[PDB]
Formats: structure tokens, C-alpha cells, sequence
């Protein structure tokens, strides 16, 4: 008849790509599930040809980083390419978690859960590679969330001076977090493969929450044409950014080698885990603090657990979705106050932000979620 | 989950096409779409501001606040 | 004027896809040729060329 | 009462009314609505898919229908309500014969 | 070119499917063509003519899809276009 129905390949492509039965509502929200697998080989791709020129010694780390800027042919644009295609990374990915999220689909509990896991995976691979260039604020963030691992009395003392390699950050913790950092993204990419594998069996959602068993189209060319229409745009974004102001989001302070003396005042990480820096030091408590942020990715793994509505969606909940926007809003607060540093004016409204993002998330949910239960006769 | 063919079990309807080449790419794209999408903004933007405002006054409140502790010292 | 150009080079697929990678350097010569016009437009004066053909 | 203005603006102003969809159209389907949407008669099955047919439709084309063709307030048809009724009454008969 | 005449000449059989040929011939054609002529215009074709025709009217078209019954794993009108067209697939 056909190899595609007959061929062991073909029928896992043809059940994956092709005879996929897709809803044929999903909007342009959907589209960043693809546009994270596009950018994560494409980081790959970027990252492989960064580790075909770089020497991991720390006393040459720097100066590797800098041949490889100036006198290996392209390697700034593969340099910036892998950069800031890690932060569209990032963006792509609190798109998808934020669909998932608003459009109801974490009713699902497994995949939602992969999810989760695949979230812790990719802010170490994150924070990994960005200790790396062994710049200075590479190496006193390495050292504070080094320090914060060490929070935990009689459990993780010595697993901080298991993965110290000695007294602090040394050569050999810079070895380390290379080797780390360049595997953990196969790593995540075999539980994107059990991300999608739960997906495909299951099934997806639509914009309604209503089963679309009614409607179903194939996946290509119709899906396929669009998120290459979505690929495009973010190569555009990716270039432009790269091509116009390549220094938009990253830190001047990290140019300078490693001056193990400094710490230099304004001293933070990279903004994508500046609210979850921000939940920390609005806290006043090192194990409190370090608690919380951990309770902050267990509250998105709490979610699917608190839902009492018997809609699946917040596209017809409107009180609902008025909170869920001002979590959106409590969200860029708390990036903008962890852009921030320790202020007596940031520090209350930094106080207040994180106790509002947890109050929302925790329990202002299933409060509005009773209301809609209640208010529509049910 | 699967393919197609054992989903659902549907009488009484009956769907008209038309191939994509008789057809128009944009028939009357910009003299309805921006109606469409003045509507769809009509529709949804009292539900997204009352966040977004009240951020923008609560960050301008903040700035100034430092700005006054960074102003007479 | 359209249909004269599908009844060419449009119906057998092969010669489709040399035709437009004919099509594709014939618009990397031309697009090479506008990018370097278009940029030597806009900084005029202030290259390297113009110092070396003073030097 | 104006908890009735509540409820009717509320309504109005709640999103599935403007497609053409009722109260019975947006449930969320665990196990029990699935015995509920199982245990229908075969017109207002039809009925309801095609209301769910024409509903994706225009999320789709995010195009809404007009003042003719919404379903107002006073003309709430809501059937779906004695069936998860009784599928609920037996799932809690099961719980209670469990821990009797 | 044999299942044609075999089946054209069973096709006159009687005198009522013969006569039925008669009345719809001398309608659209004007007249009714020959045997002699249908053999003679059998005989005019090979498989360049073939293929030429099947270049002409099937080869990359639009065409028109009716279906009834157990029709949702037919294949959407995309597909179908898409598969009428061969790039060698
Ligand atoms: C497995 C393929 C990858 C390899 C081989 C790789 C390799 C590298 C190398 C050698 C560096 C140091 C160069 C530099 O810092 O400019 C680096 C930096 C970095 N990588 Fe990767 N990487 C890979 C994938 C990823 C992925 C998937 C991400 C996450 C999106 C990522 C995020 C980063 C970040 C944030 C930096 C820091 C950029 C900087 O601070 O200069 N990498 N990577
Ligand atoms: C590691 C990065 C991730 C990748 C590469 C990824 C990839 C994908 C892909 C390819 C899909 C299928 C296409 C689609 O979006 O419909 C998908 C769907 C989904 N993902 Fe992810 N995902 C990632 C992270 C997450 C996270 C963190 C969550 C949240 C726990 C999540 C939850 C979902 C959900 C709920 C769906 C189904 C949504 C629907 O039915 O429409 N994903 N993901």
C-alpha cells in the first residue's frame, strides 16, 4: 500500500506529525511548543560549536571567551546566537507554561508533571552556562546560589562541600558546571520526548476547554505551515536582537575577569530568574527564604490540585481571569523588583509583592474558582 | 489520542468547502479586520488594565518615593 | 500573463526546483549588489574604502 | 433580588452566551459528566453537537454571531443537570457502601 | 484498447440500448458516429495521446469531493490536493 502505514518509523511519524488529529481551534498561543523545540536545537546547534572553540581553564576562560568573540570567524554571532537565543528560550517557555496555565490545560496530571521537571532541568542547564564565561558576576552568583544550597542544615553541608570541589569555586567547580551544563539540555530533551509521548496519548486542548472530539483536522499542512510562520517571526525577534542591540538584556558587569575580591554593589543574575531571586530577599530569613523559593516551583506543581471548577477553561470565568492577570502583573513586578537592589521603597513592595503571589496562587484561585461554582446555579 | 475514525458519533450534519485556489488570499482583509480587531480589543481590554494600570501607578509611586529618599538626603 | 509563466516553469517538479535555484543565485547576485549600494548609500564617506582610495 | 441582576449581567457578559452555547456546554468532563453526556437521548445529543461544532467553528475564525442567534437570560435551556444529579448521588452510594 | 471495443460492442446489444445510443447521439453529436469510426479512433490513440490527456486533466487540478455516511477519516481537502500533485511524493 505505502511505507508510511507499513514502516515501523513512518508509523510513530505518521502518529506523531502527520495523522496527529489536531483541534482546529488552537490560536497563536499554541504556537510556542514548537518554537521551544526550534530553539532548543537550535541551542544546541549554537552551544556545539562554542564547545568546538572553548578551553575550560579558568585562567583562560576569559581570554577563550574573547578569541572566540573576536578572531574565530562568526564566533560573535554564534556566541550571541546562543545567549540570547537562551533568553527567547526562556520567553518562549513562560509563554507555553502561561497557555497551559490560562487556557485550563493542567487538568492533565503527568504531563503538566514533566513539565515541571523539564522547568527544573532547564534553570540549571541556564544557570550553569551562565557561570561559564567565569566573568565576575558569573562567579559571585555561582558563589550565592552555592551558598544558598548550603542553607540546609545536617542534609546539605556536605553536598556543598561535595560539589565546592574544595574550599570554594574552584578550578575544578568550573570544570563541573562545563560538564554539566554540556549534557543536561539531552537530558531534556529525552523528557520533552515523554512530554510529548503523554501529549500524543492523551490528547490536546482548544481556546473553549470544550472536548474538540467534533472537529478534529490533520496536523499537516496545516499546523506545520503555521508554526514555520511562527518560526520565522522568532528568527526575525532573534536577529533583530542580536543584530541591533546584542547588549539589551545582558550584564556589563560580567565582561571583567573573575576578581575573587570584589563583589561589585549591584550585583544580580540574569532577569529570568530575578523574580525568583526576588521572592528570596523580600523574606527575612536565609532558610525561610531558600524554602520559598523551592515552594515557589512546588506551587506550580501544586496547581492541577486546587482546581474545584467544573469548567475546564478561564475563558468564560472573568472574575478568575481578572486574577490571573493580576498575577500576571504581580509576576513582572516581582522581575522588575528583583531588577532592583535592596531599597527601604523596594523592600516593602517587594514584601508585598511575593506574600501577593503566593496568597493569589495558593488560595485566591479556589476562592474565585467557588464563586463561579456557586454564581452560575451550580 | 489516536487517529482519526473511532472519535466521536455525529448524524444530521453536512459541511460545505471551497478549494483554497478559486478563493481569494484576503477578500475585504483591512475593511472588516479592523473592525474584528477593534471588537476583539473592545471585548477583552477593561479585563486586562485593572492590573496593568494599577502596576504602572504602583511603579511611578515607588520611583518616586526612592527618587524623594534620593532628593533632599 | 501569469498563466504563460505556470505553463513554463511550474509543472514538472524537478526542473521547478533548478529553475528556482537558478532563480535563487540570480537573487543572491542581485540582492548582494543592492545590500552593499544601499549600505555604501547610507554611510557615504565614512568607509574604509574611500580612506584606501585616499591612501 | 439583585443577586438575579448579578447572575443576569453576569450572564451577559460571560463569553458562551455570544457563540450560541448554554449552560449545559462548557462542563468540564470527568468521569461522571462522561456517563452524563452517555446517558442522553439522541436529539438533544445532536443538538448539542452541533452546537459544539459550530462553537469551535467560530473560535476558530474568532468571529461571533449576531444579536439574532444569542441566547439570552430568559431562555436558559439547561437539561444536563438531572443526569450529573444522579451519577453524583450513585458515586457518593459507592463511597458510602466503601466506607459502611 | 481491447476492454473498449469489447465492452462498446456489447453496449449495442438489442435494439433498445442501440436505439438509446441512436436518440443521444443525434442530439449533442448531430449525427451517430460508426463502428468503424469508434475502431478507427481506438486505433488513433496510443499511450503518447494517454499521457498527454492524463497530463491535461488529471495532472494538478481542483477537483470536487462529495462524501456521505462514515466520513471522518476521510482526509481533509487539503490532503487530497496535496497528493494530487506529485512531486514524487
Ligand atoms: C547541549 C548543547 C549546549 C552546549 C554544547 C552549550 C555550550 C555552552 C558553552 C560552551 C557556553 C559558554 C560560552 C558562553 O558562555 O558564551 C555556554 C553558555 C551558555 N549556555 Fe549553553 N550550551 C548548550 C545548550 C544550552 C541550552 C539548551 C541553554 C539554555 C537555553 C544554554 C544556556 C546557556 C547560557 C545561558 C549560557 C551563558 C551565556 C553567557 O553567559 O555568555 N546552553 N553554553
Ligand atoms: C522544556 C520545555 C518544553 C517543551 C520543549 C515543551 C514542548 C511541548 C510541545 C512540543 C507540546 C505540544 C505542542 C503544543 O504545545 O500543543 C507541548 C504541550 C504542552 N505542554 Fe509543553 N513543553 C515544555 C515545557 C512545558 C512546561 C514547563 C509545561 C508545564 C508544566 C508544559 C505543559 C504543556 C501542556 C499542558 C501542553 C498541552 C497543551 C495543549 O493541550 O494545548 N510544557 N509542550
Amino acid at each position: 500500500i505505502n511505507i508510511r502505514k507499513t514502516h515501523p518509523l513512518m508509523k510513530i511519524v505518521n502518529n506523531a506529525f502527520i495523522d496527529l488529529p489536531a483541534p482546529s481551534n488552537i490560536s497563536s498561543w499554541w504556537n510556542f511548543g514548537s518554537l521551544l523545540g526550534i530553539c532548543l536545537i537550535l541551542q544546541i546547534l549554537t552551544g556545539l560549536f562554542l564547545a568546538m572553540h572553548y578551553t575550560p581553564d579558568t585562567t583562560t576562560a576569559f581570554s577563550s571567551v574573547t578569541h572566540i568573540c573576536r578572531d574565530v570567524n562568526y564566533g560573535w554571532i554564534i556566541r550571541y546566537m546562543h545567549a540570547n537565543g537562551a533568553s527567547m528560550f526562556f520567553i518562549c517557555l513562560f509563554m507555553h507554561v502561561g497557555r497551559g496555565l490560562y487556557y485550563g490545560s493542567y487538568t492533565f496530571l503527568e504531563t503538566w508533571n514533566i513539565g515541571v521537571i523539564l522547568l527544573f532541568a532547564t534553570m540549571a542547564t541556564a544557570f550553569m552556562g551562565y557561570v561559564l564565561p567565569w566573568g565576575q558576576m558569573s562567579f559571585w552568583g555561582a558563589t550565592v546560589i552555592t551558598n544558598l544550597l548550603s542553607a540546609i542544615p545536617y542534609i546539605g553541608t556536605n553536598l556543598v562541600e561535595w560539589i565546592w570541589g574544595g574550599f570554594s569555586v574552584d578550578k575544578a567547580t568550573l570544570t563541573r558546571f562545563f560538564a554539566f551544563h554540556f549534557i543536561f539540555p539531552f537530558i531534556i530533551a529525552a523528557l520533552a520526548m515523554v512530554h510529548l509521548l503523554f501529549l500524543h496519548e492523551t490528547g490536546s486542548n482548544n481556546p473553549t476547554g470544550i472536548p474538540s472530539d467534533t472537529d478534529k483536522i490533520p496536523f499537516h499542512p496545516y499546523y506545520t505551515i503555521k508554526d514555520i510562520l511562527g518560526a520565522i517571526l522568532l528568527i526575525l525577534i532573534l536577529m533583530l536582537l542580536v543584530l541591533f542591540t546584542p547588549d539589551l538584556l545582558g550584564d556589563p558587569d560580567n565582561y571583567t575577569p573573575a576578581n575573587p575580591l570584589n563583589t561589585p554593589p549591584h550585583i544580580k543574575p540574569e532577569w529570568y530568574f530575578l523574580f525568583a531571586y526576588a521572592i528570596l530577599r523580600s523574606i527575612p530569613n536565609k532558610l525561610g527564604g531558600v524554602l520559598a523559593l523551592v515552594l515557589s516551583i512546588l506551587v506550580l506543581v501544586i496547581m492541577p490540585l486546587l482546581h474545584t471548577s467544573k469548567q475546564r477553561s478561564m475563558m468564560f470565568r472573568p472574575i478568575s481571569q481578572c486574577m490571573f492577570w493580576i498575577l500576571v502583573a504581580d509576576l513582572l513586578t516581582l522581575t522588575w523588583i528583583g531588577g532592583q537592589p535592596v531599597e527601604h521603597p523596594y523592600i516593602i513592595i517587594g514584601q508585598l509583592a511575593s506574600i501577593m503571589y503566593f496568597l493569589i496562587i495558593l488560595v485566591m484561585m479556589p476562592v474565585a474558582s467557588i464563586i463561579e461554582n456557586n454564581l452560575l446555579k451550580w | 489520542g489516536r487517529q482519526f475514525g473511532h472519535l466521536t458519533r455525529v448524524r444530521h450534519v453536512i459541511t460545505y468547502s471551497l478549494s483554497p485556489f478559486e478563493q481569494r488570499a484576503f477578500p475585504h482583509y483591512f475593511s472588516k479586520g479592523i473592525p474584528n480587531v477593534l471588537r476583539r480589543t473592545r471585548a477583552c481590554i477593561l479585563r486586562v488594565a485593572p492590573p496593568f494600570v494599577v502596576f504602572y501607578l504602583v511603579y511611578t509611586w515607588g520611583t518616586q518615593e526612592f527618587e524623594k529618599s534620593k532628593r533632599k538626603n | 500573463l501569469t498563466a504563460r509563466l505556470y505553463s513554463l516553469l511550474f509543472r514538472r517538479t524537478s526542473t521547478f526546483a533548478l529553475t528556482i535555484v537558478v532563480g535563487a543565485l540570480f537573487f543572491e547576485r542581485a540582492f548582494d549588489q543592492g545590500a552593499d549600494a544601499i549600505y555604501e548609500h547610507i554611510n557615504e564617506g565614512k568607509l574604509w574604502k574611500h580612506i584606501k582610495h585616499k591612501y | 433580588k439583585w443577586l438575579e441582576g448579578i447572575r443576569k449581567w453576569y450572564y451577559n457578559a460571560a463569553g458562551f452566551n455570544k457563540l450560541g452555547l448554554m449552560r449545559d456546554d462548557t462542563i468540564h468532563e470527568n468521569d461522571d459528566v462522561k456517563e452524563a453526556i452517555r446517558r442522553l437521548p439522541e436529539n438533544l445529543y445532536n443538538d448539542r453537537v452541533f452546537r459544539i461544532k459550530r462553537a469551535l467553528d467560530l473560535s476558530m475564525r474568532q468571529q461571533i454571531l449576531p444579536k439574532e442567534q444569542w441566547t439570552k437570560y430568559e431562555e436558559d435551556k439547561f437539561y444536563l443537570e438531572p443526569y450529573l444529579k444522579e451519577v453524583i448521588r450513585e458515586r457518593k452510594e459507592r463511597e458510602e457502601w466503601t466506607k459502611k | 484498447k481491447n476492454l473498449l471495443r469489447n465492452a462498446l460492442v456489447s453496449h449495442l446489444d438489442g435494439t433498445t440500448p442501440v436505439c438509446e445510443d441512436i436518440g443521444r447521439s443525434l442530439l449533442t453529436y448531430g449525427r451517430r458516429i460508426p463502428l468503424a469510426e469508434w475502431e478507427s479512433r481506438i486505433a488513433e490513440v496510443d499511450a503518447r495521446v494517454v499521457r498527454e490527456v492524463c497530463s491535461k486533466y488529471f495532472y494538478d487540478q481542483c477537483p470536487a469531493v462529495a462524501g456521505f455516511g462514515p466520513i471522518e477519516q476521510l482526509p481533509d481537502y487539503n490532503r487530497i490536493r496535496s497528493g494530487m500533485f506529485w512531486l514524487r511524493f
